[PDB]
């Protein structure tokens, strides 16, 4: 809300360089869809650092396929190693929540989940202003690393742990681009 | 109802870097080096100096005097790191001990003679680094709202380390700062360069240039031998 | 307030140099110093048991340099077998903590996160914790410097004095 | 600081160096109370080194281990025979001691009193005159007990017959 | 006056830029400049005397080196024979010559000491010897670059190219 | 003009204890000690360098003790090395020296010689020499102080640690 300043936070203030809020109805369409997106972009880093740790499960994904948990890639290309009939249960449960139990409709984006003495904000609203801030910012650099995560594999070809075990960390010297 | 800076965007005066694209209303023409040049609007949305504590994280309205002193300190480094970039490729290296190791000071590729030099070598250069932004951050606490920006108390006006003279007329020493702040931004982009082309060749500049303004081996003329 | 915590009860407000009567004004950044090199030597503290009980990740810290996580020496000298370029990489985050997320020029040490999130809604529970910070804080300062200075004396380090049994410095070859 | 247990018949108000020119008590007080500190325990230790020199030791048998007292040698290098359980415990209950029953718990009225109510050999027996001389006597036997532990330990590592 | 100090008979004032009245104000560094090179360039005609006539030290200018006093070159390749530890002395000393001592700032050069610590009361007298070293550092001046391009024209130290009677130019000399 | 002649550059005047108003009734005697421990310390200097240039006076100092000038240690144990029957002759003519000729109980520091036998008539001139004396007689007792400390946690004398190499701080 920009009453409160939930966004603003103290390096930058009031961030909107370009001016691109000219009302207040038009903050709310894009703070629903900044939270949302950075909530996405989270659990997105959090993948990305399983995954190329080399944290699997064991077993198999598909059995009936035959591949392991152990064989699908853990860069940008390892989601559609999985067959399709199963991610077809994963977007059908997620779009389950992203109309029953999280409508992505509501642009508050508040869904009652409360852990309750980790966020007794009638007592201390200073954690309630802490909270709120820290869910954006974090989504807002999760939002930046997840674009640093999937352009580093496009114009270098290595995942994440490929290109760190080469040590791979400069655009200069190497045989790639014009640079 | 609208944003702080969108209101910057409405007003949009003419500029003069980027002549086609109306800079925003917070480049007032009163600071030093204003050319008009903001595409992206970092002067609508103005930094304090958040380094003295939470009451200081904010930034006050239409003063860019955190802009400014971020500005200068990132091009008096850049300036004297060009000449680190290339002084040990022109007039030699130092020469090290068998403590330090012979050849350590000697790596003429200036990004790993970082990780050629002794630690301690490292280590007193960043306390040193160190100590002026010691001296720093006691200027910006004493002077506060009335602090100019880059002053480390250097030179001409009030009780500030004068060991030169340096008594420039009141209009010459806004050229001065005029002539700094405009290599500030030129050796920014220098030192970038050499940074990024120390990494693209792995050779140091002068070992780069001087190879380029060099004749090939092969396209050399034997030359002179006519009796 | 500040100036009352701090003080426990065996000994009270405790100053033999007296500078709290005679300099009251250098006393709230004389507090942010303490609390700064306790909060500091309790992470000190608590690295040097993690360290010397063997916890160590995997892999090499500097592949280029092929130095293991291991190959780090668990004593003084751990932190100066990092690399240069590592050692450029921890100070500069550092300073991006001290400055920025949690910054020293604040002088009451509070940064907006609580005790585990949570401010403390009593007024003396919230001073009975700002004392066992303080009293932990005091206590890991003297921990750290006698962990380092029995470290160079003995030659060992805490591992090392352990395994051998080099507890008793009465029957062992030192001085005295 | 001129009329107080310091002052005295030779020497009145000694104090060469730099230390107590001005009206701080709380300075006093600390430098007071150590040097009774550092008298107490030095007036046991020229008693506790004249014991071991002359020889004389406990019954025997310190430890289960078979080491006697005989056995322990005398000086500084008693402190390296003495089984090392049994070093902790002179540490731990020294410790005990100086941690808690030591102490200024309850007031006393000068400083160095620590009967705090608990142990009083007498003290209400005595005329206000005889009182402040017999703890300026304890200062000064405290005085002469710590340049004379002092020349005990000097000359045991010198090596000098005393 | 400084003015009236550079001035002597054959020629009087001499400017043919004609700086003393178009600049009047930065005639007195200006002045403090010509007083300096002609004081450092005085003392380098006497050290170019001094080293080819082979007057060395009798021993061992860095022992490190196995370099001699006498294994320096007497001509232009001095210094730069000097060790760069034997330079950093150098411009450590006289770093502190040049900013505290007798500051190059102090734009008269009256820094403590007189002619042979004589300050001389007579002012025509002083005006005198002002002119001198005036004179003497403008004719070292043009003394000490005519031996350095001597030198680097001819790849002879000034020992050498009277040793091979190599006076007379080759090139194309000027001189008095 | 006694108590500006040590105030120079950076530091000025220079009292961490704050003894010139703590006593300005025992100043007098406290220049003159300083100014006769600088001069003493001046020439003491100057002796560490002529000692260990091996500068000496190619004769017998004692014919009877056998005892040449070369044999003496260029060190802190030169003035251990002269027999007692020619130190009391140094302590018989100092005594002469300074108690009748230039008596140190003169607290100016001031006798009939000047510098060089000049007297300097313009004021500073004459209070810059008086500040050069003290400032190089201070300078020189932190010299001869770190020639006699540096000696011994070496073991060698100037002489034979700069033909070691022993310069930079390795065992220290
Ligand atoms: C999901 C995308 C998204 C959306 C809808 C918003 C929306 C908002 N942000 Mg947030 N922000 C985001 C991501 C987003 N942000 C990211 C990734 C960062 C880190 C860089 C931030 C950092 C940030 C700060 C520090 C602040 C805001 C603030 C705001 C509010 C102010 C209006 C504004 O600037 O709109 C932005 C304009 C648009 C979304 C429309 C333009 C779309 C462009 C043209 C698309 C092109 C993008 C390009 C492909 C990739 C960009 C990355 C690139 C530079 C590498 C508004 C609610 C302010 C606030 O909340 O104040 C209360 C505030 O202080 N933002
Ligand atoms: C154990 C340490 C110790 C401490 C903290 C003190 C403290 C004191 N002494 Mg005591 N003193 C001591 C040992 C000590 N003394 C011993 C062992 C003797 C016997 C030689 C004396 C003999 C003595 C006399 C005769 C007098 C004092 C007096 C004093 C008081 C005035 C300050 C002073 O001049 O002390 C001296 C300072 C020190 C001892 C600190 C030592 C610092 C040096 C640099 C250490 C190296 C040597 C002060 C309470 C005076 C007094 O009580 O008047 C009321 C007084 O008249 N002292
Ligand atoms: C009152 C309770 C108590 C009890 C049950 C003990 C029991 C013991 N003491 Mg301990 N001790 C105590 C209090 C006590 N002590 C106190 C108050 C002191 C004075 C500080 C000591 C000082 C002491 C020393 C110096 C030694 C012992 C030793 C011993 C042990 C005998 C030998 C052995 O190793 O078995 C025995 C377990 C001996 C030991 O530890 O053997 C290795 C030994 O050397 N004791
Ligand atoms: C170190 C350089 C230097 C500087 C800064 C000066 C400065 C001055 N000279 Mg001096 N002079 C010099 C060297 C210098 N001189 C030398 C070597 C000679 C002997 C040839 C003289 C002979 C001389 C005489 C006879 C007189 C002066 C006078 C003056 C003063 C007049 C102000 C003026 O308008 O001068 C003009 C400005 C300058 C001289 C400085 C400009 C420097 C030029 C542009 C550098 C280019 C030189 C060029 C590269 C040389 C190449 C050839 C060479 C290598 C052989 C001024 C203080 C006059 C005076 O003192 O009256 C008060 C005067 O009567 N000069
Ligand atoms: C300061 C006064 C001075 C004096 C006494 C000399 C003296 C000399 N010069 Mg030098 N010279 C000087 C200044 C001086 N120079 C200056 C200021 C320059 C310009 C930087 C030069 C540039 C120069 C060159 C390039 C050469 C000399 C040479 C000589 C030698 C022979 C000159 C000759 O016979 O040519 C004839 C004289 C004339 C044609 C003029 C009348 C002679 C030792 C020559 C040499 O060293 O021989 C190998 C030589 O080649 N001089
Ligand atoms: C309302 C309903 C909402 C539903 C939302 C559901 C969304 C599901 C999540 C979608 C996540 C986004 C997927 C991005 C696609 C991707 O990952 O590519 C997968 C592959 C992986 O390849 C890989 O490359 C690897 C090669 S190597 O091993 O690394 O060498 C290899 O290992 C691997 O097998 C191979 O697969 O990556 C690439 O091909 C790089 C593509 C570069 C970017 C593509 C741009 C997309 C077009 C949009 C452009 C702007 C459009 C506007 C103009 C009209
Ligand atoms: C309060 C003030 C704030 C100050 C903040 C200070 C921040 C700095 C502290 C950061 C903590 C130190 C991290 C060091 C990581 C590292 O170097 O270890 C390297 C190791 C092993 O390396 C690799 O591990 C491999 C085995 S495997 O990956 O574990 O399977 C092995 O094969 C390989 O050789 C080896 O390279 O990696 C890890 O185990 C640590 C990373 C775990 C994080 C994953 C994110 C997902 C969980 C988060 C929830
Ligand atoms: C060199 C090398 O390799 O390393 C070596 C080094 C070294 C040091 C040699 C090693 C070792 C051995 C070590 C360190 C052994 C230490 C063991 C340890 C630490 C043992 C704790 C006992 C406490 C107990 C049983 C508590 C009873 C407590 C009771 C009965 C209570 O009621 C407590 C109480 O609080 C309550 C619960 C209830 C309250 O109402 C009342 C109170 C307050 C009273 C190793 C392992 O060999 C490794
Ligand atoms: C921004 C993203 C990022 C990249 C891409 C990156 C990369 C590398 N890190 Mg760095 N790093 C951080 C961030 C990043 N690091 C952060 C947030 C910290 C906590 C303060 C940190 C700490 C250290 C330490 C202690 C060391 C270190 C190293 C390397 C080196 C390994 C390859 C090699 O060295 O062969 C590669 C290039 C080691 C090193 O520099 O060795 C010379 C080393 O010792 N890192
Ligand atoms: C008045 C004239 C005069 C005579 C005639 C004379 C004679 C001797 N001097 Mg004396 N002397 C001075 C004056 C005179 N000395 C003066 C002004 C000083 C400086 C203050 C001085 C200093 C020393 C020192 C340091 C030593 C010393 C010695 C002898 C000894 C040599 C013969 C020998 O020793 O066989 C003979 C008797 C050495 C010595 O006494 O050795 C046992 C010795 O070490 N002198
Ligand atoms: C309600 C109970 C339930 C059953 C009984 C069931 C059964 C199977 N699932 Mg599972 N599933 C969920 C629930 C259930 N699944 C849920 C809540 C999710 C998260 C949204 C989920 C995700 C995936 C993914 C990613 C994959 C997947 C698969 C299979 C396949 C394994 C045998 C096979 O290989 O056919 C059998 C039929 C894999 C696949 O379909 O491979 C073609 C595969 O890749 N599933």
């Amino acid at each position: 809300e920009l009453e409160d300043g939930i966004g603003a936070v103290a390096p930058l203030g009031y961030f909107d360089p370009l001016g691109y809020i000219k009302d207040e109805e038009t903050f709310i369409r894009y703070r629903a869809v900044e939270r949302k997106h950075g909530r996405v972009a989270m659990m997105a880093m959090l993948g990305t650092f399983v995954h190329n740790n080399g944290w699997t499960f064991d077993g198999y994904l598909s059995p009936s396929q035959g591949l392991k948990f152990s064989d699908i890639d853990s860069g940008i290309g390892g989601l559609f190693q999985v067959p399709p009939a199963g991610l077809a249960q994963i977007i059908l449960l997620c779009g389950f929540v992203e109309l029953a139990w999280w409508p992505a409709s509501n642009l508050s984006g508040d869904y009652g989940v409360r852990l309750g003495t980790l966020n007794d904000w009638e007592e201390q609203p200073a954690k309630y202003y802490r909270q709120k801030n820290a869910e954006l910012n974090n989504g807002r650099a999760a939002m930046m690393g997840i674009l640093g995560t999937f352009t580093h594999e496009v114009i270098t070809g290595q995942n994440f742990a490929e290109q760190a075990a080469a040590g791979h960390f400069s655009p200069f010297g190497d045989g790639q681009g014009f640079f | 109802g609208a944003s702080p800076s969108a209101d910057a965007w409405a007003n949009s005066i003419e500029s003069k870097a980027l002549p086609f694209a109306r800079a925003p209303a917070t480049l007032d023409g009163t600071m030093l080096g204003d050319f008009g040049f903001d595409p992206l609007g970092f002067s609508t949305v103005p930094v304090g100096p958040w380094f003295t504590g939470i009451e200081g994280r904010n930034g006050q309205i239409g003063n860019l005097n955190w802009y400014r002193e971020a500005e200068l300190i990132h091009g008096r480094i850049a300036q004297v790191a060009v000449v680190g970039f290339i002084a040990p490729g022109l007039f030699g290296t130092l020469p090290g001990n068998e403590w330090t190791g012979v050849d350590a000071y000697s790596n003429l590729n200036p990004l790993e003679a970082f990780s050629q030099v002794p630690g301690l070598a490292i280590l007193q250069i960043f306390l040193f680094m160190s100590y002026l932004e010691v001296r720093r951050i006691n200027i910006i606490k004493e002077e506060g709202e009335n602090y100019m920006p880059g002053d480390l108390r250097i030179g001409q006006g009030e009780g500030r380390w004068n060991p030169f003279g340096l008594d420039y007329s009141p209009e010459a020493y806004e050229e001065k700062r005029l002539q700094e702040l405009k290599h500030c931004r030129l050796a920014m982009i220098g030192v970038f360069g050499l940074w990024a082309q120390a990494q693209a060749s792995g050779v140091g500049v002068t070992e780069q240039i001087g190879a380029a303004l060099t004749t090939p081996d092969y396209y050399a003329k034997a030359g002179y031998f006519l009796p | 307030s500040e100036i009352e915590l701090g003080a426990t009860e065996p000994l009270g407000v405790f100053d033999p140099l007296g500078w709290l009567e005679t300099e009251p004004e250098a006393f709230e950044r004389r507090r942010a110093v303490e609390r700064k090199h306790g909060r500091v030597a309790m992470a000190a503290v608590v690295g040097t048991i993690v360290h010397n009980n063997h916890i160590v990740f995997d892999g090499y810290i500097s592949p280029s340099n092929n130095l293991k996580f291991s190959d780090i020496p668990t004593g003084i000298d751990g932190i100066f077998s990092v690399p240069t370029a590592g050692l450029a990489q921890i100070i500069a985050f550092l300073g991006f903590v001290e400055l920025a997320w949690l910054p020293a020029s604040q002088y009451d040490g509070d940064y907006g996160v609580g005790y585990f999130g949570n401010d403390i809604l009593d007024p003396e529970e919230k001073a009975r914790k700002l004392n066992a910070e303080l009293n932990n804080g005091r206590a890991a300062m003297m921990g750290i410097m006698g962990n380092m200075v029995a470290e160079k004396i003995t030659g060992q380090t805490m591992y090392e004095q352990y395994a051998a049994g080099h507890f008793n410095p009465f029957n062992d070859g030192e001085g005295f | 600081f001129e009329n107080e247990l310091g002052a005295q018949p030779p020497l009145g108000f000694f104090d060469p160096l730099g230390l107590v020119e001005d009206g701080n008590q709380a300075k006093f007080d600390r430098l007071r109370y150590v040097e009774l500190k550092h008298g107490r325990i030095s007036m046991l230790a020229v008693v506790g080194y004249l014991i071991e020199k002359a020889g004389i030791r406990l019954p025997g048998n310190i430890s289960y281990d078979g080491t006697s007292f005989a056995d322990i040698p005398d000086g500084f290098a008693a402190l390296s025979k003495i089984p090392d359980a049994g070093l902790f415990q002179l540490f731990a209950f020294i410790g005990f001691l100086e941690v808690f029953v030591m102490k200024d718990i309850t007031g006393g009225e000068f400083v160095g009193d620590f009967r705090n109510g608990f142990i009083d050999f007498g003290w209400d027996s005595f005329d206000e005159e005889t009182k402040l001389k017999k703890r300026a006597i304890e200062l000064n036997q405290g005085r002469a007990a710590m340049m004379g532990i002092l020349a005990l330990m000097v000359h045991e590592k010198l090596g000098v017959s005393l």
